[PDB]
Order: structure tokens, then C-alpha cells, then sequence
């Protein structure tokens, strides 16, 4: 039932701002950033993974 | 850290440029010579234009 | 380059395709592993 | 620009953000801000949320290597390799076993 | 619209990396020499430059 | 008062290009502050030599403590505040027979790369008036009555785990030279190299323009300098020191370089 | 604008609020906004988390 990631982990990245400034290694290091639907949706590849236990 | 810009496209002719730009957030742009007058300018810049020199 | 017409293909569904986006690749900075690049920006995105 | 954050289960909240100029692409002919309740009628394109999708696809492969120096430990000017369960290549230029990947300990 | 694939980057700890001339549009390719990775525990290579 | 680290004469020919080496490990930073006040404490069970050790519970500075089996979450119990007293004592709320064992308390700081431990034998017994505390000689063994808490205490104060300002902002490596026949202390400022990047060089052009570091030395920790075009005003007593005043590390290396000897050198020490 | 504010022991809210017009400086030529991955070094000037000034 939708299991489609069964071969997954997340995968931890290098961002350039943790807060503070300077750039730290995050989780959440989203990689690829897409907004082509004309409503203002944006479509946001993050690192890490959901859903999944 | 300080971003850079994305290098532009140039287009050439006969003893003139014409530089198409591409910014992103505003930037500044500045020309001269090399001569006995600088005859500076410069420019803040903010959408995709193209410029002749 | 950054005009209306930097990717051209025949068909919505042709596989082959025909581009002049201005490719190039610069050096990565110290320590961090990464693929920097400058790029035109999408002619039809901010054609529109 | 854009940030996502989240807090951890041992409660330490993070923050990546990045420079992305979003900027809302206009609709029709007025530069509104939010859709009434008398409207007219214009086609635009949207996401919709269909889980199993076709064509759009990601190649999933094999991971690089995870290195670490946390896990040496001087055992009287020795190399303890604690490995946690896992396997691990270890290098270097003294005597012994110069190079190689143990397993455990 | 157009997509920049950008795969993982090679890093050849070590040793020079080889480009292979392929058929595609706006096919770009470089060798960067002297080259540091950091990871979570250090230099991902072993060798300096 | 610098330690020394290892000391060598360097003798090499007169036209080639000198290089003189500083490495050090412990020494590598990037200009980023990713991280830097990361601390970590782990207590590890272990059962005499012929057994393998299992990590029980970590915990990152500033953080709360992770537990692995899911028994013993709220059961084992670090104060959430360790790092402001360095009190990095470990309460267990009640013993059982399961527990005996070495528990092993480990202090590690990943910026300069340290590690401290001390080993805690634990014994779990049925009559309360057998439960001591001791010290063998090397590490402390507490008996105890089934049932009741333990308290190991796993206490260093030292500056670097502590709460406080924690930042470093100023390790600096000094390159310097003792010239021939001339005293130390006054001897003339070569190279200065910032944790920041920044290098300061003093003298005349004629100095300045043989004498270079790698852009990535302190990212690499190596230090040594590439001297093109050998000249005689470069023969003297070089000294690299790397100084963390804060992590209280003070090294330096001595180079006694002499014009002599192309291939026919015995590298000392 | 400027405000602090912090909750009681007794519940209450306290919010206390300044004008203060602030507006960070640029460094170099490009009026961005982040920190980005790939950008100049340039300098600027900070504080510090010390105490013991
Ligand atoms: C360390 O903390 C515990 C509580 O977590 C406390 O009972 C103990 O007294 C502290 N140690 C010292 C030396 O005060």
C-alpha cells in the first residue's frame, strides 16, 4: 500500500545557514526547489524523509 | 561570505558590445575606460536587460 | 542563451532535443563538497 | 527567502534556510493578493496530490563513504577502532596493518 | 522549461580523474586538481592535495 | 612555555626550493563555525575482556540524552544541565542483576578532537551491608543493593567542558626565524597565519616574495612553508608554533636549516 | 521597528516596544539578502558570545 520505500534512510547534507549565519550540517538540507505551477505552490525536495517509521 | 553573480552573455560587433544581464536580487554594474578620462558610469540594475557600450 | 527559444524540440513528446543554455562550470570552494555552476536563467520563465 | 525548520526529539529546534527570490508569477490582469468570493473564472496550473506517480524519476544507488575520528581512542599509545556495530575502513602510514576494514574492534 | 541534471560529483581521492566524452546537450565536464572534501569526521580523502 | 613536538636540522643545496614541513592534524579548521561547541558524553557497558562493548546512552552538548533500549529510557538519567558544572554523573534509578558490568564515562570534544574516560566497575548484590565504594588502584568499583539507585559520578571541570563563552576566534600559527648567530626573542617576525585565513608577512620585497603557505593549510593542518629560490638570508632556526590558547595547546617545531649536503643529507631525527 | 518581550511568573505578557530603524548594511555590490553556497569573502564586522571583556 504505497510502500515505495522500502530502500530509503535520510540523508543528512550541508547547508549554508544552521541560523546563526555561518552554515552548518542539517538534516533538512533541502536540495532542489521547483515552482512552476503558476498558483504559487512550491515543491520543495527536502533531505530527510516522512511518513515512513 | 558575499554572493557572486551569474557571469552574463555577451553579444559583439563592430567596435561595440551589447552585454545581456541577468540578476537576481539588485546589483550593480560599472564601466569606464583606460584612457586620460575614466568617463565613468554605473547603474543599479534589478530585471533581465541588455545594455550597448 | 537567455532568449525565447534556448530549448527547442519538435514534439511534446520528442526524445531528442535541441539546447544553447550556457553551460559553465566554475571551481568549488575550499572544503565543501558541491558542484557550483552559473547558468542563463530559464528564457521562458522570465519571458512570461 | 525560504527556511524550513524542525525540532528533534531531544528537543533542539533547526533551521535551513536559503536564497530563493519567490516571487508570485501574476494571473489575469490585477495584481490581488488573495481570491475572493466573487470571482471570475481563469485556467492556471497547480499541484495536485497523487501519491503514485509516472515519469518523474530519481536514481537511487549506493551511499559514499561515512568518515569519522570520534572513534579512536589511545589504548596506551594504540588505535582502538570502535566501530558500533557497523564496518569500517581504517589507513595509515605506521607499522602493522597499514591499511584495511575491519568489522569489530 | 529546461532541468540541469547535475549528478553526484566524482571525487577521486588520490588520484586524476578521467572525462568521458559523451553525446549530450550542454555536456560540461571538469577536473578539479588539489581538491579537500570535508564530511562530518574530517577530510573525506585521505591524501592532501 | 610551548611543547616541543619533534625537531629537526634540515640541510639542502643552494638554488633548489626549500620546504619546510608542519603538519598537524589537530590543527584542522575550515573558516566555517559549523559545529564547533559540540560536545558529547556516552556511557559504554562492557563485561571483562572476552565480551563485546555496547554504547548505552549519548548525548550531544547542550542536548538532551539518548537512550537505546527502550526499557531503560527514563530509568537511566543524566542531569540535562551536565555541561554547565561538568557534574556528568550518571542516576540510575534501580539496579538488577543484568547490570554488573565495567560502565565506562566518556568526555569527548570534536573540535579538539579529545577524549577522557573513566571505567566504574558495578556489582549488584541481595544484602544492602555488603554495598561499598572503592577505589582498586585505577578505577573506582561501586557495589550496590539490588533495587536502589546509583549515583556514578563522572565529574571534570576542566574549562573546555564547561558552560561557557566557548570560543575559540583567535588560534594563530607563527612562523619564525633565528638568524645566524643572532639571540632568540628578538628574533624577526616571518609569517603569521589566522584562524580567520589571514597571513601577515613583514620585511623587505626581498624577503617577502619567496616566502608562502598553501591557501588551505589550516584546512589541511599542514603548515610547511615553500621557499622558491633559496637564498643565504633563509639559512637560520625556523619555528612553527600553533597556538589554541583556549584548548590549551601550545606547540611549536624547531628547523635548524644549513645550505649543505644536495643529495647526500641525513635527514635528523 | 524594535520589541522585547517576555512572559511572567504570574502569566503576563510584557512587551516593550522602540522605533529603530534598521537597516543592515551592504558588503560589496549586490544588495542580497543570505548567506548563498558559492559567493567572495569580504570583510565585515561582528560581535562576539564573551564575557569577559
Ligand atoms: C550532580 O547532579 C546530581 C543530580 O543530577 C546531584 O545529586 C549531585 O549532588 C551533583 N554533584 C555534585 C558534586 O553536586
Amino acid at each position: 500500500n504505497f510502500n515505495v520505500y522500502k530502500a530509503t534512510r535520510p540523508y543528512l547534507a550541508h547547508c549554508p545557514d544552521c541560523g546563526e549565519g555561518h552554515s552548518c550540517h542539517s538534516p533538512i538540507a533541502l536540495e532542489r526547489i521547483r515552482n512552476e505551477a503558476t498558483d504559487g505552490t512550491l515543491k520543495i525536495q527536502v533531505s530527510l524523509q516522512i511518513g515512513i517509521k | 561570505r558575499v554572493p557572486k553573480a551569474r557571469n552574463p552573455t555577451v553579444t559583439y560587433g563592430k567596435n561595440q558590445v551589447t552585454m545581456l544581464l541577468y540578476p537576481d536580487h539588485p546589483t550593480l554594474l560599472s564601466y569606464r575606460n583606460m584612457g586620460q578620462e575614466p568617463n565613468y558610469h554605473e547603474e543599479w540594475v534589478t530585471h533581465k536587460k541588455e545594455v550597448t557600450l | 542563451p537567455g532568449q525565447f527559444g534556448d530549448i527547442q524540440s519538435r514534439t511534446p513528446e520528442s526524445k531528442d532535443v535541441y539546447a544553447n543554455t550556457q553551460l559553465v562550470l566554475q571551481r568549488p570552494a575550499a572544503g565543501t563538497v558541491h558542484v557550483p555552476y552559473s547558468q542563463a536563467p530559464s528564457g521562458f520563465k522570465y519571458w512570461l | 527567502t525560504l527556511t524550513v525548520g524542525f525540532t528533534d526529539s531531544r528537543k533542539i529546534s533547526h533551521t535551513c534556510t536559503h536564497p530563493f527570490h519567490h516571487e508570485p508569477p501574476v494571473i489575469g490582469r490585477e495584481r490581488f493578493h488573495s481570491r475572493p468570493q466573487h470571482g471570475k473564472e481563469l485556467p492556471c496550473s497547480t499541484y495536485v496530490q497523487s501519491t503514485a506517480a509516472t515519469a518523474e524519476e530519481i536514481e537511487v544507488h549506493m551511499p559514499p563513504d561515512t568518515p569519522d575520528r570520534t572513534l579512536m581512542t589511545q589504548q596506551s599509545g594504540n588505535v582502538k577502532i570502535t566501530v558500533n556495530g557497523q564496518t569500517v575502513r581504517y589507513k595509515c602510514n605506521c607499522g602493522g596493518s597499514n591499511e584495511g576494514l575491519t568489522t569489530t574492534d | 522549461e529546461y532541468k540541469t541534471v547535475i549528478p553526484s560529483p566524482y571525487v577521486k581521492c588520490c588520484g586524476t580523474a578521467e572525462c568521458k566524452d559523451k553525446s549530450l546537450p550542454d555536456y560540461s565536464c571538469k577536473v578539479f586538481t588539489g581538491v579537500y572534501p570535508f564530511m562530518w569526521g574530517g577530510a573525506y580523502c585521505f591524501c592532501d592535495a | 612555555s610551548s611543547s616541543l613536538v619533534s625537531e629537526s636540522v634540515v640541510s639542502l643545496a643552494a638554488g633548489t626550493q626549500a620546504v619546510l614541513r608542519c603538519q598537524s592534524p589537530r590543527m584542522v579548521w575550515t573558516q566555517d563555525r559549523l559545529h564547533d561547541r559540540q560536545r558529547v558524553v556516552h556511557w559504554d557497558l562492557s563485561g571483562g575482556p572476552g565480551s563485546q562493548r555496547r554504547r548505552l546512552v549519548d548525548m550531544y552538548s547542550a542536548g538532551e540524552q539518548r537512550v537505546y533500549e527502550p526499557r531503560d529510557r527514563d530509568r537511566l538519567l543524566l542531569s540535562p544541565s551536565a555541561f554547565h558544572d561538568g557534574n556528568f554523573s550518571l542516576l540510575i534509578r534501580a539496579v538488577d542483576r543484568g547490570d554488573e558490568g565495567v560502565y565506562t564515562c566518556n568526555l569527548h570534544h570534536h573540535y579538539c578532537h579529545l577524549d577522557e574516560s573513566l571505567a566504574v566497575r558495578l556489582e549488584v548484590t541481595e544484602d544492602p551491608l555488603l554495598s561499598r565504594a572503592y577505589w582498586d588502584g585505577e578505577k573506582e568499583v561501586l557495589v550496590v543493593a539490588h533495587g536502589a539507585p546509583a549515583l556514578m559520578t563522572c565529574i571534570n571541570r576542566a574549562h573546555v567542558w564547561t558552560d561557557r563563552h566557548l570560543e575559540e576566534a583567535q588560534q594563530v600559527v607563527h612562523w619564525d626565524r633565528q638568524l645566524p648567530g643572532v639571540s632568540h626573542d628578538r628574533a624577526d617576525r616571518l609569517l603569521d597565519l589566522y584562524a580567520s585565513g589571514e597571513r601577515r608577512a613583514y620585511g623587505p620585497p626581498f624577503l617577502r616574495d619567496r616566502v608562502s603557505v598553501n591557501t588551505n593549510a589550516f584546512a589541511r593542518g599542514d603548515f610547511s612553508l615553500r621557499i622558491d629560490e633559496l637564498e643565504r638570508a633563509d639559512e637560520g632556526i625556523y619555528s612553527c608554533h600553533l597556538h589554541h590558547h583556549y584548548c590549551g595547546l601550545h606547540e611549536r617545531r624547531v628547523f635548524h636549516l644549513q645550505v649543505t649536503e644536495p643529495a647526500f643529507e641525513p635527514p635528523s631525527a
